[PDB]
RNA sequence: UUCAUCUAGACAGCCGGACGGUGGCCAUGGAAGUCGGAAUCCGCUAAGGAGUGUGUAACAACUCACCGGCCGAAUGAACUA
């Protein structure tokens, strides 16, 4: 039937690179971590298997279909977590829906994400324990993700900040904040702004769309429009291993493997 | 969804009408008779039901 | 799960499909026997609103014994006592005929003359001589 | 039985006490479902800071079958019922009148139990002398 | 009646006209029924206000010129939703009361716009839950102290365009307008002199 | 009831020249010429002063006189379109599947092409009637404008488009998707 | 920014914490100060609290309904009064109400809100409003 | 056929206002004109029902009678065959 009915557990063993554990803002040993996971059911009829799993856990990974937005059961499973005093983080999932079904545009997409996060923090502030309080989640805090499970991909803004310490020199700290909200870059003006600022006519795209989104849209349309020579050259400036017989397919499921 | 403006727009053509209580014809919202010969251009009309 | 007031085995679920999966689980694993599903029956009670607009004549099979009576409703105050255990059948009267007279608009002369409760001997239906 | 039937016989039905949580955005649908099913509100209180109204209401367990389904269809899934027995309720509706929605109950209860359609009138159980 | 009630009005008109030589014609539009009652009895000494249908008040002082033809230099200003304030108190006091009521027009009804309407930054104070109203237009909300806070000042309505009730109900049900509406002064009278808005 | 004479006066402005023989009426102004055959109406015209024209019905029943005011409006709409033009704007309305609208040309076609209506795989084609000019408004999301001199030909052309997105088989007060006329006006807007 | 919130009615001491939780106030203190403000006073009256972010000021905003029932003694209709003196006292307490240009036009409105109650010793209101003409304080 | 409105500006359309005692009385788990009975008063008015609808859980919010601005000549209702 393709619906989780009982919430079932699995403990995952996974590593972390030496620079990643440095950011962990709580006392933290070693480099390997042990993830005790529970896959929960959405249906209200099974909410008893959520409270049964939220009594035995400490944080919660909350998933929001990007196109469907935050929905009624999103709302009530959250009230289940914040009652049990559980910290949330969010994956905005299922984005490949937005590029295909909705033909969405980069700004069309960013602003989809904003109001979605706005929606969750409303739920978070109303019911989060005034004892702990501050626990709202924000993308430049590194507490929001973006992707689609069925294509096995995802990203955070922090991951994009680190890759840009290498290539364009600068440090990451002034990338996080720059990569969200209204911060822009103005090509051949080589200078950031701190509002929309319009550049006295013709406003430019936020850093989020320019440095993060534009990579994926460029990919998508080449593959889907079957652009047979643009794709081989997108190999170079992103350092992606095309393999062998895997290079020997049309578009379609080509996108799901490259991503 | 539909920005409430363009929902109000499509509602002008789709919802905000009336119905001949005799022959079901879809009629202007503030009409007073049916235009159809088949029901003797009856004046017996009623609003087209607004959903929710 | 529990037995119904009217003796049915009851499975109380959370929704129609929560009930769906509880039930099919019941027939295959937990019980492992074919099953039949019904809407539970509702228990009712039979009671009088008024006081028996005419005394009740009723003769016996041989034409020798005749019994007369009238019937009336007990104040819900009272029936909630019998059910909650104030007015016992195993309690001796007077002591029990006291609490009835002082607190229920009752008449201790009657409350001593209770014979039995009903049904099962501990139910909220009284008989007065 | 004769005296019984002379005392304006009625029947008592089980009545649940229903507590529903729901946000103000949707509590209208709670009221509309209780109306079809002879519901009867007693309480209504917003929880402070939350939208989250709670509604305490009086559902005859009679009408409760299908209810929580009909309930969360009317609230778009946002309403959370929870019931318990509360009390027995008497229906002024006449039991021996099959037309009235107490005679419907007894008439149905009569057939499935396997006896005669409508109850012997009070004429029987009585002896004129 | 046919003309008896319309003539009750003519009666109260010459009444005021001869008693007071100073006068105020006032533009009464986008005004409120309460807004009128505010100080309609402000200076019970000499300050009063009355109005009716123009087309009937033209026929009154039309026939009031065989006897006292000195108010003929008043008809050109009876042409819209205009009424009258008869006073003899110092004429500068009245102008600075009448204009100074200004109900402040809250807010819109999907009507038309003055100019670029902007929403500022800083914390609105609205409880989170009104957040839906802020998302409706596209302002980036963010819940700071248990209250909605706007970031990134954005223009909600453009230069004089048809506003939508989603935008209106944000300004209206929540914020400041800033459309505002009071009474106005079209002209003044003082013993046959037609003074404009000067002092 | 046989009204003995009723007439309507057609206010003809500066730049235009109109011409009536039989009842064919050619009317040409700043933006071109237009024509109507009316040998189906039985009226007579009278040029009074080169900036006015009388339309007259003699001895006419209720239905006949009804036609008279309609001819005033018809010809009046020719002079208006030939000076100021007409511009019909339409917005596409959709709840989920964005409507794709372009213009395409097979054998000089200029057809309005509608793809993805409610997710359809069918592609709808509305030809563009002659003399209407279809430009997609920039800066207004999902707005198409049709414009030209013949209000008949632009409005019928907009009807065609609005009706090719009639939504079948569902509850159209829920499924409000379609392409609906939003603003009826003039080309050189002005008045 | 002193709060100004007008509440419901009651008579003695007596569920409105959903509007005062953001006000950081005790859903025990508020009803304990209101029973003080609701003194007459055992009838049903409109109340208005102004809030100072800690504690609440229970004022009783004089209602035309509330006043006339204090002057009076199935249906709790207390419609047996007179005291056209007492009626006159209400209208002064109306205190720039109805916009009345006279102290009588304000006693023409308190006396008209006699929906259920005797205006004169053996008379009704809305008939005892005439050239009866007294009391212009 | 009968009765009404109109150059003292009607009908239509558009447009501004649609108040204040007041959340009026009995109720009601709640009912603030708008589930329902009973009341149908007053004030201030150019006029605005103790309410024509839509609406709310209850307010809110729109709407209408009613008044007015606009226009400028006739027009409205109920019947008959
Ligand atoms: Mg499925
Ligand atoms: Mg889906
Ligand atoms: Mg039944
Ligand atoms: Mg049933
Ligand atoms: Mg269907
Ligand atoms: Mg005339
Ligand atoms: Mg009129
Ligand atoms: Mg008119
Ligand atoms: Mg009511
Ligand atoms: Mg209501
Ligand atoms: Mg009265
Ligand atoms: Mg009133
Ligand atoms: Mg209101
Ligand atoms: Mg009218
Ligand atoms: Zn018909």
């Amino acid at each position: 039937r393709g619906i989780t009915i009982k919430s079932t557990a699995i403990s995952l063993y996974s590593e972390m690179s030496d620079e990643d554990v440095k950011e962990i803002k709580q006392k933290t040993d070693g480099n390997s971590f042990l993830i005790n996971l529970i896959d929960s059911p959405g249906h209200v009829d099974f909410s008893s298997e959520v409270t049964a799993a939220l009594r035995v856990t400490d944080g919660a990974l909350v998933v929001v279909d990007t196109i469907e937005g935050v929905c009624v059961q999103t709302e009530t499973v959250l009230r289940q977590a914040l009652g049990e005093r559980i910290k949330p983080v969010v994956v905005i999932n299922k984005v490949d829906r937005a590029l295909l079904e909705l033909q969405v545009s980069k700004e069309d997409l960013y602003q989809t994400f904003a109001r979605t996060v706005e929606s969750v923090n409303v739920i978070v502030s109303t019911y989060a324990d005034e004892v702990l309080g501050d626990v709202q989640v924000y993308p430049a805090r590194g507490t929001v993700a973006f992707g689609s499970g069925l294509h096995g991909w995802a990203f955070t803004i922090r991951q994009f900040a680190t890759r840009y310490a290498k290539k364009f020199g600068v440090d990451k700290a002034k990338m996080m904040d720059r990569l969200w909200g209204d911060s822009f870059f103005n090509p051949k003006t080589k200078k950031w702004t701190n509002k929309d600022t319009d550049a006295e006519g013709k406003p430019l795209e936020r850093a989020f769309n320019m440095f993060i989104l534009d990579p994926i849209f460029r990919l998508f349309t080449a593959i889907m429009n079957f652009k047979k020579d643009e794709i081989p050259v997108l190999l170079e400036k992103l350092e992606i291993v095309l393999k062998g017989d895997e290079k020997d397919l049309e578009g379609k499921a080509l996108l799901k493997v490259v991503m | 969804i539909i920005e409430p403006s363009l929902k109000a727009l499509a509602s002008k053509y789709n919802c905000d009408k009336s119905v001949c209580r005799k022959c079901y014809a879809r009629l202007p919202p503030r009409a007073t008779n049916c235009r159809k010969r088949k029901c003797g251009h009856t004046n017996q009309l009623r609003p087209k039901k607004k959903l929710k | 799960t529990y037995m119904s007031e009217s003796g049915e085995h009851i499975v109380a679920g959370t929704g129609e499909l929560h009930l769906e999966i509880c039930l099919q689980d019941l027939e295959h694993d937990h019980a492992g026997v074919p099953l039949k599903i019904s809407p539970p029956v509702v228990a009712y009670r039979e009671t009088v609103e008024s006081e028996s607009s005419q005394t009740a004549l009723s003769k016996s099979p041989n034409k020798h014994n005749r019994i007369y009576l009238k019937a009336e409703p007990i104040d819900e105050e009272v029936s909630l006592a019998i059910e909650n255990g104030i007015i016992n059948p195993r309690d001796d009267f007077k002591a029990r005929a006291r609490i009835m007279a002082d607190d229920y608009g009752w008449d201790v002369t009657d409350a001593r003359k209770i014979w039995c409760f009903g049904p099962d001997g501990n139910g909220p239906n009284l008989v007065i001589d | 039985y004769a005296g019984f039937l002379l005392a304006d016989p009625k029947i008592q039905e089980p009545v649940f006490l229903v507590e529903i949580q729901c946000p103000e955005q949707a509590v209208g649908g709670i009221y509309s479902v209780l109306n079809k099913k002879r519901g009867q509100v007693v309480s209504e209180e917003q929880r402070p800071g939350t939208p989250l109204f709670t509604v305490k209401a009086y559902l005859p367990v009679n009408e409760s079958f299908g209810f929580t389904g009909e309930l969360r269809q009317a609230t778009g899934g946002q309403a959370f019922p929870q019931m318990v027995f509360d009390h027995w309720s008497t229906l002024g509706s006449d039991p021996l009148d099959p037309t009235s929605k107490a005679g419907e109950i007894v008439l149905a209860a009569r057939k499935r139990h396997g006896m005669k359609e409508e109850v012997p009138g009070w004429q029987e159980y009585y002896d004129k002398l | 009646g046919i003309r008896e009630k319309k003539a009750e009005y003519f009666a109260k008109l010459r009444e005021y006209l001869e008693e007071y030589k100073s006068l105020f014609v006032v533009g009464v539009d986008n005004v409120s029924s309460q807004q009128m009652h505010e100080v309609r009895k402000e200076l019970r000494g000499r300050a009063v206000v009355l109005m009716g249908k123009n087309t009937m008040v033209r026929r009154a002082i039309r026939g009031f010129l065989s006897d006292l033809p000195d108010f003929e230099k008043l008809l050109p200003f009876v042409k819209g939703n205009v009424g009258f304030v008869f006073t003899n108190e110092p004429l500068t006091e009245i102008k600075n009361v009448i204009v100074s009521n200004r109900v402040a027009a809250p807010a819109r009804a999907g009507a038309v716009a003055p100019e670029d309407i902007w929403v500022r930054a800083v914390n609105t104070g609205m409880e989170p839950g009104k957040t839906s109203f802020f998302q409706a237009l596209g302002v980036p909300t963010k819940i700071a102290r248990g209250t909605i806070e706007i970031v990134s000042d954005v223009k909600v309505v453009d230069a004089g365009n048809k506003v939508g009730q989603s935008e209106a109900s944000l300004l209206n049900l929540l914020n400041i307008s800033p459309f505002t509406f009071g009474l106005t002064v079209v002209q003044v009278y003082d013993n046959g002199q037609v003074f404009p808005s000067s002092i | 009831m046989k009204y003995i004479q009723t007439e309507q006066q057609i206010e003809v402005p500066e730049g235009v020249t109109v011409s009536i023989k039989s009842r064919i009426v050619k009317v040409v102004g700043p933006r071109g010429t237009l024509t109507k055959n009316l040998k189906h109406i039985d009226v007579t015209f009278t040029k009074v002063n080169n900036q006015l024209i009388k339309v007259a019905v003699h001895n006419g029943g209720r239905k006949h006189v009804a036609a008279l005011r309609t001819v005033k409006s018809l010809v009046d709409n020719m002079i208006t379109g030939v000076t100021k033009g007409y511009k019909y704007k339409m917005r596409y309305v959709y709840a989920h599947f964005p409507i794709n609208v372009n213009i395409v040309e097979k054998d000089g076609a200029k057809f309005i092409e509608v793809r993805n209506f409610l997710g359809d795989k069918k592609i709808r084609n509305v030809p563009v009637r002659d003399g209407v000019t279809i430009e997609f408004s920039t800066n207004v999301k999902d707005e198409i404008v049709l414009s030209g001199n013949s209000v008949e030909d632009v409005s019928q052309n907009a009807a065609d488009l609005q009706q090719i997105c009639r939504v079948r088989n569902k509850d159209i007060r829920k499924f409000l998707d379609g392409i609906y006329v939003s603003h009826k006006g003039f080309i050189t807007e002005d008045l | 920014v002193k709060y100004l919130y007008l509440r419901a009615v009651g008579g003695e001491v007596g569920l409105a914490p959903k509007i005062g939780p953001l006000g950081l106030s005790p859903k025990k203190v508020g009803e304990d100060i209101a029973k003080a403000t609701k003194e007459k006073g055992i009838k049903v009256t409109v109340q208005l609290k102004i809030q100072n972010r800690q504690a609440a000021a229970s004022v009783v905003p004089s209602a035309s309904s509330l006043v006339i029932t204090a002057l009076k003694e199935n249906v709790k209709h207390s419609g047996n009064i007179q005291l056209d003196e007492i009626i006159e006292i209400a209208r002064q307490m109306r205190d720039k109400s109805f916009g009345r240009t006279l102290a009588s036009v304000t006693k023409e409105i308190l006396g008209t809100a006699q929906s259920v109650g005797c205006r004169v010793d053996f008379k009704n209101p809305h008939d005892i409003i005439e050239g009866i003409n007294a009391g212009e304080i």
